[PDB]
RNA sequence: AUGUUUUUUUUUUUUUUUUUUGAUUUGGUGAGAGG
RNA sequence: CCCGCAGAAGAAGCACCGGCUAACUCCGGCCAGCAGCCCGGUAAUACGGAGGGUGCAAGCGUUAAUCGGAAUUACUGGGCGUAAAGCGCACGCAGGCGGUUUGUUAAGUCAGAUGUGAAAUCCCCGGGCUCAACCUGGGAACUGCAUCUGAUACUGGCAAG
């Protein structure tokens, strides 16, 4: 139910960064981010049709760290959703609770946001929430509570953060440590890179 | 330095049309700019008048 | 194709036969191994490759092929049969590792497929 | 600016005295994103040279077709030889739902959202050209209101 | 008068320079000479 | 359901990597074997093992079965000179279709209403289980059938041309 392994080769497999590591120490150092994983890296032969817009679904699936049925799930949902199909599925990914806290800055990667939702220090509106799949909605503040606010781990997280570009489309507390997930963000507001064209296509076979 | 007094996001990237940092090696979205980056995209000598 | 002939007589949908029949829409069936034998294929192939006819538990008489390298198959073994055709008149497959079948010896890759269990160390 | 996707290349035979003298056919298509698209089918005893002359082929002889912002403006069926084709324009985040050489003509065309389908052969070569044909066919409102002699909002 | 009368794999890779609007890289201080 | 305790602790496999089809190398002789369709005779990315990868994941493969792809029974939506396909040729009952004008009818047709079309299911907006599945409120839908009141271009009936 969880990717457990190494995470940078997931991101070499893609080509980009795809921000699996907390980013204290910059990528091309950890490892080679331009060569492939395995015995065959250096020969990149052109990827077909289909194989692109593989890669590129596995992309956005590995980024959020979503499996493949809930992946399926989701784009099925955002299908039956009114607009833009892509655009859709993209909102529902970030809505999940860990990923709205990585943005947030509680946690250094999505993972551990993920395990900081996991193990009961993320409450939503003021009731803990442990699902990491939890779909947040427009303004629900979402805090760490009182137990896990002591914790070294969530500071460093929120210094990376604040490093790191802040989304329009929450508002933090870096004191407080609660953030309101004030609207559903726009396209605009996400990265360039992500085709979710492709992605919808894939499942449109 | 982000953010210090040769910037990135206050003033542009070093590179032509080129995410300092990492993204956009092409010539197809010159603008975006990433959390991870905190870079505008732009010419080399955007940064002389601004 | 004339709407008025249609109505007189409809379309007729294509009956397709299935290419299993001695299973009679069972996943597997179980049967006695009448004789085990081998046989050389049809051109432009080479080989002996070892097969059994097999007395169903529904009282078809079918030949099944055998998988993997080696068998424990003798007259009288009771084996669970599956349905897949190699590429004459051989239509059905032995599952290895299911009743008296026994599982490959030695093989690491693709061990379910001819019922090995999991290597210990 | 302009974007390029080699669709196909195969490998044709000619017989001779002495045994098989082989060649490549690259079938290539181009587009600016925009109404603009051209085929072009190369031939050369190696495959670079055959591709690269199929683009240059295509360069050439492109064709305009108007699009209504990212997809088409009404549904189109094109034929040519075998491949008959179907092509129907989609709402906004759809993408391409297309079949192989006809997939590629629609992604340099600058259609990002179609539902397409392609009847009949699927030979590339005839099913692009086709496309083409369909592309070509369609007309725009504006231009519909110029041949019935009438307002854009009359015709709505 | 007559020819299916010695076949066996001796096998194929999907986007930049757009017919002349573009890349080869060196800042202050002080001293001395020529006109 | 909540609180406390200890300690990374008790918790990852299955299929595949010749092309279709995402993933490649080395080591073992048309044998042993593979195979869904289209390899193996001594440098096999196709057999078996390894290392490496890819895809799924508490599942993963195989088999069986149905629809799909199959516009491959084509109502939507195919064809028939040579690819399968025009009766050897006619007459002709039933059947199908029917030039043109007016009038009338209102069967078909169309419009509106009424009754019904069980609930559940599907779909839309909501609500409740931490989320989800699941449960659930209201709607929409159930393409129909019947009846009543209209419309009369078209098709039909009847009457005259
Ligand atoms: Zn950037």
């Amino acid at each position: 139910a969880r990717y457990l392994g190494p995470k940078l080769k997931l991101s070499r497999r893609e080509g980009t960064d795809l921000f699996l590591k907390s980013g204290v120490r910059a990528i091309d150092t950890k490892c080679k981010i331009e060569q492939a994983p395995g015995q065959h890296g250096a020969r990149k032969p052109r990827l077909s049709d289909y194989g692109v817009q593989l890669r590129e679904k596995q992309k956005v699936r590995r980024i959020y760290g979503v499996l493949e049925r809930q992946f399926r799930n989701y784009y099925k949902e955002a299908a039956r959703l009114k607009g833009n199909t892509g655009e859709n599925l993209l909102a529902l990914l970030e809505g999940r609770l860990d990923n709205v806290v990585y943005r947030m800055g509680f946690g250094a990667t999505r993972a551990e946001a993920r395990q900081l939702v996991s193990h009961k220090a993320i409450m939503v509106n003021g009731r803990v929430v442990n699902i990491a799949s939890y779909q947040v909605s427009p303004n629900d503040v979402v805090s760490i509570r009182e137990k896990a606010k002591k914790q070294s781990r969530v500071k460093a997280a929120l210094e990376l953060a604040e490093q790191r570009e802040k989304p329009t489309w929450l508002e933090v507390d870096a004191g407080k440590m609660e953030g309101t997930f004030k609207r559903k963000p726009e396209r605009s507001d996400l990265s360039a890179d992500i085709n979710e064209h492709l992605i919808v296509e894939l499942y449109s076979k | 330095e982000r953010d210090g007094l040769f910037c990135a996001r206050i003033f542009g990237p070093v590179k032509d049309y080129e995410c300092l940092c990492g993204k956009y090696k092409r010539l197809k979205h010159r603008g975006v700019i990433c959390e991870k980056c905190g870079v505008e995209v732009t010419q080399t000598k955007v940064r002389r008048e601004r | 194709a004339t709407v008025n002939q249609l109505v007189r007589k409809p379309r007729a949908r294509k009956v397709a036969k299935s290419n299993v029949p001695a299973l009679e829409a069972c996943p597997q069936k179980r049967g006695v191994c009448t004789r085990v034998y081998t046989t050389t294929p049809k051109k432009p192939n080479s080989a002996l490759r070892k097969v059994c006819r097999v007395r169903l538990t529904n009282g078809f008489e079918v030949t099944s092929y055998i998988g993997g390298e080696g068998h424990n198959l003798q007259e009288h073994s009771v084996i669970l049969i599956r349905g897949g055709r190699v590429k004459p008149g051989v239509r059905y497959h032995t599952v290895r590792g299911a009743l008296d079948c026994s599982g490959v010896k030695d093989r690491k890759q693709a061990r379910s497929k001819y019922g090995v269990k999991r290597p210990k160390a | 600016e302009l974007q390029e996707k080699l669709i196909a290349v195969n490998r044709v035979s000619k017989t001779v005295k002495g045994g098989r003298i082989f060649s490549f056919t690259a079938l290539t298509v181009v587009g600016d994103g925009n109404g603009r698209v051209g085929f072009g089918y190369g031939k050369a005893r190696e495959v670079p040279a055959a591709i690269q002359k199929a683009m240059e082929k295509a360069r050439r002889n492109m064709i305009n077709v108007a699009l209504n912002n990212g997809t088409l403006q009404h549904p189109v069926k094109g034929v040519h030889t075998g491949s008959r084709v179907f092509m129907q324009p989609a709402s906004e985040g759809t993408g391409i739902i297309a079949g192989g050489a006809m997939r590629a003509v629609l992604e340099v065309a600058g259609v990002h959202n179609v539902l397409a389908k392609a009847y009949g052969s699927t030979n590339p070569i005839n099913v692009v050209r086709a496309t083409i044909d369909g592309l070509e066919n369609m007309n725009s409102p504006e231009m519909v209101a110029a041949k019935r002699g009438k307002s854009v909002e009359e015709i709505l």
